[PDB]
């Protein structure tokens, strides 16, 4: 092709610049910017007219003057060069590799925004995953193909929970009844504003468990420019859709700290004077979070899958804020961490009431894990919600004024929090988690267990905590 | 513990040496495969660059 | 160890692709000492002037100045020579704020992505 | 026609110029690919166009070709057992042409032009036809799909094609003028279909869920609104209404929601069986599916295509349900497109014509007598998704005015898995005084007095909740404690209903009447037994509570043989009690 | 050289025309006095200068002269025992040049260009030098200021001037490219100085306190944030960090706060003595002052100047501690220039890039190995001042996502004069799991378990205190009261430190560990003695409880001989107990 430069930049401010006499630039095109010192920045075209054109600039805006700094065109729509020998590499936010190795030989050039997946050509996310965590196994079951994030705060250990899920998630082929192969997970790790401590923990965890030969990392550090965060998740999920739907892998996508992505798009949507939604975030943040999240799941007749675990830092650790609220409106389920249980010394600090896996009912039940599972989940939720709302009644009438079965709920609550939730770094399969759930349910007599049927309560009731370990 | 420590050292060294040797063999093999196969592609890129 | 042998293989492949890039670089560097250079200059200069709607001026080499001379005195285009632009032509379009460069190394840098995607499977398949 | 060129592209918004003579709300082929767009705000010699696909790779100078018509649906045989997008392109044909990704610029016809249909006519040559009159009859999955004269068509029949197999393009009735009438006709999506009279509603829309049919009912020509936070129970409730209600046809409008919860409806509906017939459940549903990652400007079109398809099946004599989820996503789509119009908004950012749009949407329901003389109905159940979880929004407190039968979902009843999470205190229904004679005839004679007694026990419970949350569960008297425990047994055994158990996903109101009769018999006889003096908490330990608790799990076949035994066990246990 | 004139003046904004080719974020001399400003918002032939000085009395038409270089500090010898302002000109040379008031637009050199420093070379002629490599050394005060190649300079050494004494502008190493390397170099403050590799922090930053190193420690390459309203300490804690630390050099940057603290640090530091090398405490502090009455656009630059100076002393092998004081006032300065520039706000006026600027400031702290081979570290303690208490601020929740230690101050706990006012239930650290091997090899062996026992006693007392406030000290059983008494001994002996007492201002890890062993020995041997029949109203009035309570008033040398005798007294005052 041929080099097409545009001189005549009229206006530069913040993340934006205007170039006039620019007609052959398409909307959504990629431009690069050369100043008088040869440094070549990047940018994307976001408004085109016969008068001028608007470019969002992917780097710092230092040393760009107006007598120079030609704007050249590349990739009339924004694409990414994707390959299969991409699974041991690290990349920056735009996709240039930072590992010392040469750039990859692209096997295809996929469009980086990604087309939406046809609802007729989908498939029900069905197959049970186990993550070794008793809450996310018994009560909020992740299945292969699901989008569930981790809603967390500021000091809470969400990264350790995501790395633990990433190192011990395995499908159970023997209980499912599809034979056995033990296909492990490819990992796509997108990270937007990890500082240095989170990055050090993740790369030491991955190299300690031996996963960097199966993973591809799109890293974006805290001091890197804050506009390439817009392109980071889209080019992570381009590679994820490629590896799952044209080479039939089982890609698990860890999308770290979506709140930094949302504040990056708040920055670029307040540079353009656009009317906001709630709390200054623009009106199209639902559409952007949807176009990122909804690029996951399973398709029909093909062996692949894209499972998503995002991580959110809820600002004032509430569900009311626009970022976790709109996230929970697109995605299907959440795993919400509590600061109330973290100060008690419990890891993983997951309170099961606000956290919910939506399509748990497609991956549980008889012939998939075990026939008692959904009723056991409902009775655990009923009894622990009774314990939680009877703690307030204890707080306003004192301890000694309780009936019996009320102290039994109050003992179920802290036995639950200290034995079912509180584990270590230990990997517990679905049978240990179900027998610990039954050993806690044996603290309540029949007639309170009015959500479990009679055959299940006849053949599983009657085990104490002194038999699930010692 | 002394037995398994020395067994770990001996087996890890004896396996990593074979990995280094297989790496050197694979690099030399792919270079000698690529070198004789060359000059077909330079006509392809020189034909497609030029108008 | 498997990561070591995989990095060894891909870093061996990278220098092979880099030296093939150097060979085509010298192939189109020692190309203007050949009588098909006025033909290819006229072709790429007409492609630049046609892909730029209504150009004004052209920038070339002094030695590359007469070889598009038949295209110089038609189309109503101004001409200018520079020695810095060692390869290819340049077309300044109708005001001075739009410019089309058609250098040979530029064309190599534009097309080298799909070129390498075919070269690797050509010499390794 | 009206040729212009693209002047400016910004998001899903294209300003074209040189389009002088174009009308508002038309359809434009934007660009060389032929994208579908709509004209809003024409000024000077320009036109602002919202595009129903994504613009990325368009560029200035590309032509815009206007059409001259508003957005119109094709209405004829071939819509049942079908999935369409927001501009009515059938998605299975798109999956046949493209791969698994929905591309832009593709063109398919809504109705099959190759499928034969079994035409049998009703009109003879020499008849007079006005708009809405039937012409013939075509079978469709057991349904008798009757073919209508389009509205604003009057004339005299010259010839009728005889009974046989014909495609949808074949002109089956040629009138006395040059007019020919195919098996389908187009119709706009903002002109509500003409009608002869609008009846008042006196027949309930039987959901099947016990609380939404007993305490807060919906008449067959009534609207209803179900708001709630995320994770509360909206989409599971609407798929339950799509799965178990007594609608003859069901139009499910996914307006800016997930693709997995449309894949669920595509996959597991052909495995089910429609009540009132024997054919599968997918054979009575039309499914408009404009998901979340599809282009945002098509959600208005997606919410109108469903209501005009439901009006078309209303005009045939059916009783249509319209489950439209996430009207707030249509409101957000209007906000995102009004940002490109650089207008001034009302509260929260929404454009100020939003409640006019909502009134014009919810007013298109309501138990009519059609132009053909026979009667039909559309009943619209709309899910609202409040942004902050708060029902104090310009969408929620506009549908809250223009609706009857409001169903508020709280999150506190959904944290503990108590489904459906109907907030009893913030829900109402304005139809409990119009459905009274139907209840007295077709359920039982003392049904509404039993319902009003259930409602006043829930009121007495909610009155005592202040005192019992301040002082405690003790220091009450015994009658008030009995009221609180009977309120607990109502909330756990009549209101609660899990929609995955085999029995108890559907509940006839004979069964709900039996459960309420058992709970009131228990309450009145325990209250009489506790006034003369027996202890509290020996009534809470009685074994008939297991019968009342498992009473919602028994089948409807053996439910009288369970009801008589449980009622006699109530009186016998209270008689042997002393 | 680009020289234009002024078009518009509005506050510190100077819109200047004629500026064509003026690069962004340069430094330009605006006005005929020589005011320093920085160029943002290029528009046509027109810049937008934020001035870093006062702006009154400028007329339209006065020349702006762009220098073509970004905001850069001078980095060399002559900086320690130094006070600078927000654009690095020393205030003492200003008062010896101008007067007791800070006037407008006075030019001095940041380093002293007549000080004679002793050169001692470490590069013989002929060698090859890279960026960050040491050239030679200079004895500064008691330190060893090694001077180094600028990070963007690579070459071969042509000649070296011999070991004498020279001025800081004397070219001591002339490379074989013509490039002269001086004793100082200028560096742009918005560019992070490069490294070879960032390590992991594994060695604590010993703050000398007892609640900010035992319960909530920050490591050497860590980042910490101190919120808190007024009257809650927050200045004495910052000065205690500046006085009693293990850091080699301290950069104390204070932007937007009062000047009595600056003159307090200038008065009372040269009389003290750091407990590392001897000599005055001021010979390791570089303090940057931008008082609240000083100009408001310069406190943006003050933070970058401070962190660039801390990175310069980090690139030599030291362990810098930077105390960044009222970064919320820097957020207010960004709010000021953002509203002057006509930008959209987000969440109470602050610009949307506030969290990005704040993350790019806190990201420069770290434990690295430098380009010279040697390792270094820089830690950052940022005091944030949220307005109404109210930790839901934009600046507080923006700095809260990135820091590794959060030290919350209270207002209900500083009204009892309980200083330091760190909320021990609500503050947190993240370096506790990483500093455990250093603890096990350098303070004790059971040091983490003793800390965890102290923390769970504090948690138990915190949970128990609410039902105490319910019922009083009567209905507590017996151990419920002993938990309170041990918790009060903790929060009045261990978690309380004067910083005005002569000896209770510093506390090494051994003394805090000894007080922890005394408290846990008292609790462990009194709870076992309360069940052999001892009243709770006997266990408190022992004479050994005072020996616990005044243990924080003994010296570092008297403390082991005090500790073993106090352990004898605690073990022997319970044997005679009955
Ligand atoms: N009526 C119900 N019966 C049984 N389970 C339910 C019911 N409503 C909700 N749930 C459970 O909670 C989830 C709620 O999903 P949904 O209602 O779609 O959330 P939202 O309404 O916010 O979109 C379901 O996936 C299901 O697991
Ligand atoms: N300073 C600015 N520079 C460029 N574009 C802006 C600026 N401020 C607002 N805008 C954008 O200009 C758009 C105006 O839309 P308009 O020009 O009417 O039609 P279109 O969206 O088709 O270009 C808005 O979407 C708004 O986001
Ligand atoms: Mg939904």
């Amino acid at each position: 092709l041929l080099k097409k430069e545009y001189t005549g930049i009229t206006y530069i401010s913040g993340p934006l610049l205007f170039v006039e006499n620019a007609k052959d630039l398409a909307y959504g095109a990629i431009v690069d910017i050369k100043d008088g010192t040869g440094r070549v920045r990047g940018g994307q075209v976001i408004e085109v007219s016969e008068e001028y054109a608007v470019i969002q600039v992917f780097e710092e805006t230092t040393g760009l003057d107006l007598a120079t700094t030609s704007v050249s065109l590349v990739e009339d729509v924004a694409r990414l060069g994707v390959s299969k020998e991409m699974l041991g590499r690290r990349f920056n936010g735009i996709g240039k590799p930072i590992d010392g190795l040469p750039p990859i030989t692209p096997e295809k050039r996929l469009p980086i925004t990604g087309l939406p997946l046809n609802p007729v050509a989908r498939r029900k996310p069905e197959q049970f995953i186990q993550t070794g965590i008793s809450t996310i196994d018994v009560m909020n079951t992740l299945v292969r193909g699901q989008k569930l994030p981790i809603f967390s705060g500021s000091g809470l250990p969400a990264n350790e929970i995501a790395a633990q899920i990433a190192r011990q998630a395995t499908v159970r082929p023997d209980l499912s009844g599809e034979g056995e192969k033990e296909e492990p997970f490819a990992v796509v790790f997108a990270a937007m504003g990890i500082t240095q401590r989170e990055l050090s923990y993740f790369i030491q965890e991955f190299e300690r468990t031996g996963a960097l030969s199966r993973s591809v990392l799109f890293l974006n550090k805290a001091d890197d420019p804050t506009i390439e965060r817009i392109l980071t998740p889209r080019m992570a999920l381009t590679v994820a859709e490629y590896l799952a739907f044209e080479h039939d892998y089982h890609v698990l996508v860890i999308l770290t700290d979506m709140t930094n992505y949302c504040e990056a798009l708040r920055e670029i949507g307040a540079a353009r004077e656009e009317i906001p939604g709630r709390r200054g975030y623009p009106g199209y943040m639902y559409t952007d979070l949807a176009t990122i999240y909804e690029r996951a799941g399973v398709v029909e007749g093909k062996k692949g899958s894209v499972t998503q675990i995002p991580i959110l830092s809820m600002p004032d650790d509430d569900r009311t804020h626009p970022i976790p609220d709109l996230t929970g409106y697109i995605t299907e389920g959440q795993i919400q961490l509590s600061r109330e249980l973290h100060r008690k010394g419990i890891y993983p600090p997951i309170d099961p009431l606000p956290s919910l896996s939506r399509l748990m009912n497609n991956g549980v039940g008889k012939g998939k894990t075990r026939e008692d599972h959904k009723q056991v989940s409902d009775q655990l939720y009923s009894a622990y919600a009774n314990g939680v709302d009877i703690r307030k009644l204890v707080a306003i009438i004192g301890e000694d004024a309780l009936t019996e079965n009320d102290r039994r709920y109050l003992q179920f609550a802290d036995a639950f929090e200290r034995f079912f939730i509180n584990q270590g770094q230990q990997n517990r399969s679905i049978e240990e988690s179900l027998q610990i759930a039954w050993a806690l349910l044996s603290m309540l007599p029949q007639g309170e267990l009015k959500r479990i049927s009679k055959d299940h309560i006849g053949k599983y009731y009657g085990q104490k905590l002194e038999e699930i370990w010692g | 513990e002394a037995q398994y420590r020395e067994r770990e050292r001996a087996e890890t060294e004896a396996l990593l040496a074979r990995y280094r040797e297989r790496a050197e063999a694979e690099a030399k093999a792919v270079r000698e495969k690529a070198m004789a196969r060359l000059d077909e592609a330079v006509a392809l890129v020189l034909k497609e660059v030029l108008p | 160890g498997e990561l070591l042998v995989a990095t060894a293989r891909t870093q061996a492949r990278g220098e092979v692709l880099e030296e093939v890039r150097r060979r085509v670089r010298e192939a189109l560097e020692a190309l203007p000492q050949k009588p098909e250079w006025p033909e290819v200059v006229r072709k790429l200069a007409l492609e630049a002037l046609e892909a730029l709607p209504g150009a004004k001026a052209l920038v070339a080499n002094p030695e590359d100045l007469p070889h598009l001379e038949a295209l110089a005195r038609e189309r109503g285009v101004e001409l200018q020579a520079e020695p810095a632009l060692r390869l290819g032509v340049r077309a300044v379009g109708a005001e001075g704020k739009t410019q089309v460069e058609n250098s040979l190394l530029a064309r190599l840098d534009r097309a080298w992505d799909a070129l390498s995607s075919k070269v690797a499977q050509a010499l390794w398949g | 026609m009206i040729q212009g060129v693209i002047q400016k592209i910004a998001g899903p918004a294209v300003i074209a110029k040189g389009m002088l003579g174009a009308r508002m709300y038309d359809i434009c082929k934007v660009g060389e690919e032929g994208l579908v767009g709509e004209i809003i705000r024409l000024d000077g010699d320009t036109a602002f166009v919202q595009v129903y696909e994504d613009t990325s790779g368009l560029k200035v100078g590309e032509p815009v070709v206007s059409t001259g018509l508003p957005l119109a649906v094709e209405l004829g045989p071939g819509m049942l057992n079908g999935i369409y997008d927001g501009i009515q392109r059938p998605l299975e044909r798109i999956r046949e042409k493209t791969g698994i990704y929905i591309t832009r610029g593709v063109v398919v016809h809504a109705l099959d032009r190759e499928k034969k249909w079994a035409w049998t006519p009703m009109v003879k040559p020499g008849d007079e036809v006005r708009g809405g009159m039937v012409l013939g009859t075509v079978p469709e999955f057991g349904f008798t799909h009757k073919i209508l004269v389009p509205p604003d068509v009057r004339g005299r029949v010259k010839e009728v094609k005889p009974a046989g197999e014909y495609t949808v393009e074949e002109p089956v009735v040629v009138l006395e003028d040059g007019t020919e009438l195919k098996m389908y006709h187009t119709w706009p999506v903002r002109r509500a279909r003409p009608v002869q009279r609008k009846l008042d509603p006196n027949t309930p829309f039987l959901t099947g869920m016990r609380i939404l049919d007993v305490l807060f009912p919906v008449a067959m020509g009534g609207t209803a609104a179900i708001p709630g936070p995320f994770g509360s129970g909206k989409t599971v409730t609407q798929q339950s209404l799509a799965k178990w209600s007594n609608a003859d046809v069901v139009v499910y409008v996914g307006c800016g929601e997930r693709g997995n919860e449309m894949t669920d409806v595509l996959v597991e509906f052909p495995e089910l069986t429609d009540p009132k017939t024997g054919g599968p459940l997918m054979h009575r549903t039309v499914l408009i599916a404009n998901t979340s990652n599809m282009p945002v400007a098509a959600r208005e079109a997606s919410i109108y295509v469903g209501v005009t398809i439901a009006e078309y099946f209303r005009d045939q004599g059916f009783s249509v349900a319209l489950m439209a989820d996430s009207t707030s996503r249509w409101a957000e789509a209007l906000r995102e497109i009004s940002s490109r119009l650089e207008e001034m908004p009302a509260e929260e950012g929404y454009p100020p014509y939003l409640a006019a749009r909502l009134a014009a949407f919810y007013e298109r329901a309501g138990k009519v007598i059609t132009l053909g003389g026979e009667e039909g109905a559309v009943t619209i159940v709309g899910a609202v998704s409040p942004p902050g979880g708060d029902m104090s929004e310009p969408v929620t407190q506009s549908t809250l005015r223009i609706v009857g039968a409001f169903w508020r979902l709280d999150a506190s009843l959904a944290f503990r898995r108590h489904f459906p999470a109907i907030n009893w205190n913030g829900s109402y229904s304005l139809f409990t005084s119009a459905l009274d004679p139907w209840y007295r005839e077709n359920v039982a004679e003392d049904y509404p007095e039993l319902r009003d007694a259930i409602s006043e026990l829930l009121q007495r419970e909610a009155g005592l909740q202040e005192i019992v949350q301040l002082v405690g569960p003790d220091a009450l008297q015994d009658a008030e404690r009995l009221v609180i425990e009977v309120g607990r047994i109502i909330r756990e055994d009549f209101l609660q209903q899990n929609a995955y158990h085999e029995v108890d996903a559907y509940c006839s109101m004979k069964k709900a009447y039996g459960i309420m009769k058992m709970i009131l018999a228990f309450y009145k006889e325990a209250e009489a037994a506790i006034k003369r003096g027996v202890s509290i908490d020996e009534i809470l330990q009685l074994p008939v509570l297991e019968r009342i608790g498992r009473a919602r799990y028994v089948s409807e076949e053996e439910f009288p043989a369970y009801f008589e035994e449980a009622m006699k066990e109530i009186q016998g246990a209270f008689k042997a009690l002393a």
